C-alpha cells in the first residue's frame, strides 16, 4: 500500500520531563531521561 | 518481499526495531499495518511476527 | 532525509541521518537552537563517517542550547563564501556572512573553501626582491614578490605590528587585491585593521575575513579556507596580483588540535593532534603563486612558549619562502623590530639574485653577531677586558650593528610616539657595508638606536654630542 503504513504509524505514535540519577560521584552526576535537555 | 519493502521504508523498520518499547506493540503494529493482508502466507507472517 | 543530533559535546556534534542519506565528508549540515537566549542556527562540517548512518561533525557556532533529536539538514554542499570584486572592501566571517552589512554578497557566485591546491606542473619557483624600507628585513630577510613570507615569534613580539607595518609598506601602493584573514586572533585587532585600512583608503582594496579568538575550534579551522578562497578566486579568475595577510596562521592548527581528541583521534607528540603536518600540508599549498598568477602571501605563525622546536612553527617552516623570526631575547633588549638575524632566513638572499654586494655585507652582518654572540657569555662572567683586540673591535661593531638593524617604524608610532622611517636598500647595504668596515666606530652605540638610514644616524650623533 505504502499509504495505510503511514496512517498506522502514527495512530501508533498517537497511541503511544524527570530524570534519575544513575551515578554520582566528586561533584560529577549522569541523568538519564530528559530527552528535551 | 517483506525485506525488500522493509528496506524501502526505513522508518517503519528502525520504529519496530527499537526493543524499549513493549514487543506486544510493535508486533501488533506488524500484524495490523504489514503482517495482516490477503495475500500474506500465515507461516511467513508468524515467522516475521516472531 | 534530514537528520537528528544524537550526541553534544562541546563543539563536536553526532548526526544520525536515514541510511543512504548520510552527507559527504565536509558538507554544511544546519541545525536550530530555539532558546530564546541563544537562539541561532549552528553550522555543522561533517568531520567523520562513523558507520551505522552517523556522522561526527564539528559546529561553526557555540553548541549550548542545542538539544538532543532536533532536526540536522544537509545542504548537499561544503561551506562556500561568496566570491568576485564585490568582497572589496567589506568584512566577512568564516561562514562569508558579512560583519559590516549584513546581508550583503549573497547573491555573489559563492565558491567552496574546500580546494585542491595547484597542479604541481603548474608551480614556477618566485625569484624576486620585495623591497619593504625596513633595514633587517631587507639586509637578512629580503622578501619575495609572488612567494611565501612568514613573520614567526612568541606572544607579544611584535608579529602583528610588523604585518601591519607590511600592510603600510606593501599592500598602500600595491596594483592588485589585498584579502586579509585573522585566523583567531582578538577582535578589537581586528576593529583597530578595519579603522585603519578605512582611514588609509586601503579598504576599498581590501576583503577581510575575521574568525576570533573567541570563536569555536571550527570557526577557527575554516576561516582560513574562506579567506583563501577569495584569494583563490581573485589569483585564477580575476588575473590579478593578489597580496594574503593572514594572522596567526598557528591559530588554524591549534583549533585542529582542540577537537582532535573529541573527534576521537589518539594525541600525537606535544599534544597535536595526528594530521597535524597533512592538513597544514593542504593550506599552506593552497597558499601559492602559479605561472603567471601571482599571490605574496605574508602569514604571522605564533611560536608557542617561544619554542622554535614545537611542532606547530616546525612544521610550517618548510612551507616559506622568506622566514623573519622574532626573538624573545631581542624584543627584551628593546631592539625593533625584535628580529633574531642569526635565525631568520629568505630563499632569495644568495648571489645570483640579490647581487654580490648586499651578500657580501649580509653575510659579513651574520658573521659579526655570531661572533659576538659567542662572546656574550665571556663578556658577562671574565669582563670585555680579557677579550683580545680584535674581539673588543668585533665586539664594539657588533653592538653598533645590532643597534642599527632596529628601525622606527610607521606601524609603531604608536607605542614609541616617534615618527616611522623608511630606508632604502641601497642605502641600508651601504651603511652596513660601512658599519662593518668600522667606518662608525666612533659614535655613540647609542646613535644607532630606532633611527633610519645615515642622515638619521648623524643626526642622532649630533644630538649625543658625536659627529660623522
Ligand atoms: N616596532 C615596535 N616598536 C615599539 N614597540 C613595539 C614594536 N613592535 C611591537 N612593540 C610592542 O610589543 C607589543 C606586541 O606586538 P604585537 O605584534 O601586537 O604582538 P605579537 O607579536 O604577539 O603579535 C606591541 O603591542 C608593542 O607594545
Ligand atoms: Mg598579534
Amino acid at each position: 500500500s505504502a499509504a495505510d503504513i503511514e496512517g498506522a504509524i502514527e495512530d501508533y505514535v498517537s497511541s503511544f520531563e524527570i530524570g534519575t540519577v544513575i551515578d554520582a560521584g566528586d561533584g560529577i552526576a549522569h541523568v538519564e531521561g530528559l530527552p528535551s535537555v | 518481499r517483506f525485506g525488500r519493502v522493509l528496506d524501502a521504508e526505513p522508518r517503519l523498520s528502525a520504529l519496530l526495531s527499537d526493543y524499549t518499547t513493549p514487543a506486544e506493540g510493535r508486533v501488533a503494529l506488524l500484524d495490523k499495518a504489514l503482517t495482516g493482508r490477503p495475500g500474506v502466507n500465515q507461516t511467513a507472517a508468524a515467522l516475521l511476527s516472531q | 532525509t534530514a537528520g537528528r543530533v544524537v550526541r553534544i559535546t562541546g563543539p563536536v556534534v553526532d548526526v544520525e541521518f536515514p541510511r543512504g542519506s548520510v552527507p559527504e565528508l565536509f558538507n554544511a549540515l544546519h541545525a536550530e537552537i530555539t532558546f530564546g537566549a541563544l537562539a541561532k542556527t549552528l553550522t555543522l562540517e561533517v568531520a567523520q563517517h562513523l558507520g551505522d548512518s552517523l556522522v561526527r561533525c564539528i559546529s561553526m557556532q557555540p553548541t549550548d542550547g542545542l538539544v538532543r533529536g532536533v532536526e540536522v539538514t544537509d545542504t548537499g554542499a561544503s561551506i562556500s563564501v561568496p566570491v568576485g570584486d564585490g568582497v572589496k572592501g567589506h568584512v566577512f566571517n568564516a561562514l562569508g556572512d558579512c560583519l559590516d552589512d549584513p546581508g550583503y554578497g549573497k547573491d555573489f557566485e559563492h565558491w567552496s573553501i574546500h580546494r585542491k591546491p595547484p597542479a604541481f606542473s603548474d608551480l614556477e619557483p618566485r625569484t624576486e626582491m620585495l623591497e619593504t624600507g625596513l633595514k633587517v628585513v631587507d639586509l637578512l630577510t629580503p622578501y619575495v614578490r609572488g612567494g611565501k613570507i612568514a613573520l614567526f615569534g612568541g606572544a607579544g613580539v611584535g608579529k602583528t605590528v610588523l604585518i601591519q607595518e607590511m600592510i603600510n609598506r606593501i599592500a598602500r601602493n600595491f596594483g592588485g587585491t589585498s584579502v586579509f584573514a585573522g585566523v583567531g586572533e582578538r577582535t578589537r585587532e581586528g576593529n583597530d585593521l578595519w579603522v585603519e585600512l578605512a582611514d588609509a583608503n586601503v579598504l576599498k582594496d581590501t576583503a577581510l575575513v575575521f574568525g576570533q579568538m573567541d570563536e569555536p575550534p571550527g570557526t577557527r579551522m575554516r576561516v582560513a579556507l574562506s579567506a583563501l578562497t577569495m584569494a583563490e578566486f581573485f589569483r585564477d579568475e580575476q588575473g590579478q596580483d593578489v597580496l594574503l595577510f593572514i594572522d596567526n596562521i598557528f591559530r588554524f592548527t591549534q583549533a585542529g588540535s582542540e577537537v582532535s581528541t573529541l573527534l576521537g583521534r589518539m594525541p600525537s607528540a606535544v599534544g597535536y593532534q595526528p594530521t597535524l603536518a597533512d592538513e597544514m600540508g593542504e593550506l599552506q599549498e593552497r597558499i601559492t603563486s602559479t605561472r603567471g598568477r601571482s599571490i605574496t602571501s605574508m602569514q604571522a605563525v605564533y611560536v608557542p612558549a617561544d619554542d622554535y622546536t614545537d611542532p606547530a612553527p616546525a612544521t610550517t617552516f618548510a612551507h616559506l619562502d622568506a622566514t623573519t623570526e622574532l626573538s624573545r631575547a631581542v624584543f627584551s633588549k628593546g631592539i625593533f623590530p625584535a628580529v633574531d638575524p642569526l635565525a631568520s632566513s629568505s630563499t632569495i638572499l644568495d648571489p645570483a639574485i640579490v647581487g654580490d654586494e648586499h651578500y657580501r655585507v649580509a653575510q659579513e652582518v651574520i658573521r659579526i653577531l655570531q661572533r659576538y654572540k659567542d662572546l656574550q657569555d665571556i663578556i658577562a662572567i671574565l669582563g670585555i677586558d680579557e677579550l683580545s683586540e680584535e674581539d673588543k673591535q668585533l665586539v664594539n661593531r657588533a653592538r653598533r650593528i645590532e643597534r642599527f638593524l632596529s628601525q622606527n617604524m610607521m606601524a609603531a608610532e604608536q607605542f614609541t610616539g616617534q615618527p616611522g622611517s623608511t630606508v632604502p636598500l641601497k642605502e641600508t647595504i651601504e651603511a652596513f657595508d660601512k658599519l662593518t668596515k668600522g667606518e662608525f666606530d666612533h659614535l655613540p652605540e647609542q646613535a644607532f638606536f630606532l633611527i633610519g638610514g645615515l642622515d638619521d644616524l648623524a643626526k642622532k650623533a649630533e644630538s649625543l654630542g658625536a659627529k660623522l
